[PDB]
């Protein structure tokens, strides 16, 4: 895996 | 196929530039550590005392060798700069250790784009990982004295078991203790070109204590008063990467090979450099790392609690079954459990601690624009339409240099592709 957490966003309303 | 009447996401166009290099304090994925395990010589503790015994650790020394010239520099300047701390180093007992301020000493101590590259994508998945050593957590055990609502604490608690181990940790304790030391040398010595030995200590897999020595810094002069009165230094680190395989990365380093370890080649990865009261301060205070990420940690785990009407913090951590996509692989976007999501939080937040500028700051405050913007237009399915400023124009305006903020970038285009895909 590439770690990219900016992929959260697909899941976690920006909080 | 006219989509090119019609304004919809593209990705951020990067620029073109040669490849963007390194340039952070000290080393990360590529350091080296000699170190001892249950440290008890006279007077350990002390830094310079510890770092001669790590050295001894090593018996691997050879001629030292330029490898990797800095291009910009007098490279056998840097030479005489490792060989000279070899040197004053071979001696008979005090504290600490100003250097003779040799000719090649006072040498060292004294817009362009650039465009992405792997080493730092790399970086970063090294940052996120579990290390055999713990960073944090110590000491003899002892109560929480210390005022805390149940669950905040759960969660804090859950959140150190993820992170003690993480690389990212090791990173927060090496800026503490060098930043740190730092400071202490600039303000004791002001007109000495004191040696600095790069240190941290950890507790091993087995519950050792350990102490380790990254390599050293050499001091300039520091009558400092203002905040932002600069002390120029020279760094050098101990690696077995050899530079020649990325030496776009190295382009602000003079390379030596210095020794053999057990059987590889052992690098010193020389520049110079400078700091000020402000940076060392900023350093220093890398915990603040733990408390960001924690805290985006948490609102997370309240976010979902609160749908599922029940705590979640014990299931998450525990069975570790709830996941998020945060990573990508060559089959497409790939989930992890909040222990993996607690030490990427924490690794952002440490890089973006590393990497602190203003093309950073202007990309961040930006993109989350874009960002409620595209995630609207995912929610809903009629979720209208959107002005954007000269967002675009405002975010690509950021992304000039910087190798971490250029990753950032590629990551919001990676985002993009998906959340609307």
């Amino acid at each position: 895996m590439d770690v990219n957490p900016t992929l959260l966003f697909l899941k976690v309303p920006a909080q | 196929i006219e989509p090119f009447l019609k304004t919809t996401p593209r990705p951020l166009r990067l620029p073109n530039g040669p490849p963007c290099s390194q340039r952070s304090k000290f080393l990360l994925m590529d350091a080296l550590k000699l170190s001892i395990e249950d440290p008890s010589h006279e007077g350990e503790g002390i830094p310079l005392y510890d770092a001669i015994k790590c050295m001894r650790t090593f018996f691997g020394w050879k001629e030292p060798n330029v490898v990797k010239p800095h291009e910009k520099g007098i490279n056998p300047n840097y030479l005489l700069s490792w060989k000279q701390v070899l040197a004053e180093l071979q001696d008979i007992i005090p504290k600490t250790k100003n250097m003779k301020k040799t000719s090649q000493l006072k040498w060292a101590l004294g817009p362009e784009l650039r465009s992405l590259a792997s080493w730092i994508q790399n970086e970063f998945n090294k940052a996120c990982e579990l290390t055999d050593s713990s960073w944090i957590e110590l000491d003899e055990i002892g109560e929480d004295v210390a005022p805390i609502e149940h669950i905040a604490s759960m969660r804090r608690n859950y959140f150190t078991s993820e992170v003690s181990h993480c690389r990212a940790t090791e990173y927060i304790m090496k800026g503490v203790y060098i930043n740190t030391a730092l400071l202490n040398a600039s303000c004791a010595a002001m007109d000495d070109f004191q040696l600095i030995p790069m240190i941290s200590k950890c507790r091993t897999k087995e519950g050792r204590r350990k102490t380790n020595l990254y390599g050293f810094i050499i001091k300039g002069r520091s009558h400092l008063r203002n905040d932002t009165d600069v002390v120029n230094f020279v760094s050098m680190e101990f690696s077995l990467t050899d530079p020649r395989l990325e030496p776009h990365k190295w382009e602000k380093y003079c390379v030596l090979e210095i020794g053999d370890m057990l059987s590889r080649p052992m690098f010193l990865y020389v520049r110079t450099n400078g700091t000020s009261k402000i940076k060392m301060k900023w350093g220093m205070e890398m915990r603040r790392c733990l408390l960001q990420s924690l805290q985006q940690i948490e609102s997370m785990i309240e976010a979902e609690s609160s749908v599922k009407e029940k705590d979640m913090t014990k299931e998450f951590f525990e069975n570790k079954s709830e996941t998020w996509p945060i990573g990508e692989s060559p089959k497409g976007v790939e989930e992890s459990s909040i222990g993996k999501v607690c030490r990427t939080l924490l690794a952002k937040s440490v890089f973006n601690s590393l990497y602190a500028s203003p093309q950073l700051e202007g990309f961040s405050a930006e993109s989350r624009k874009l960002l409620l913007i595209v995630q609207a237009l995912r929610d809903n399915l009629e979720p209208g339409t959107f002005d954007l400023g000269g967002l675009y124009e405002a975010i690509e305006e950021c992304l000039i240099n910087d190798p971490w903020v250029l990753l950032n970038a590629s990551w919001f285009n990676s985002f993009l592709t998906h959340a609307l895909s």
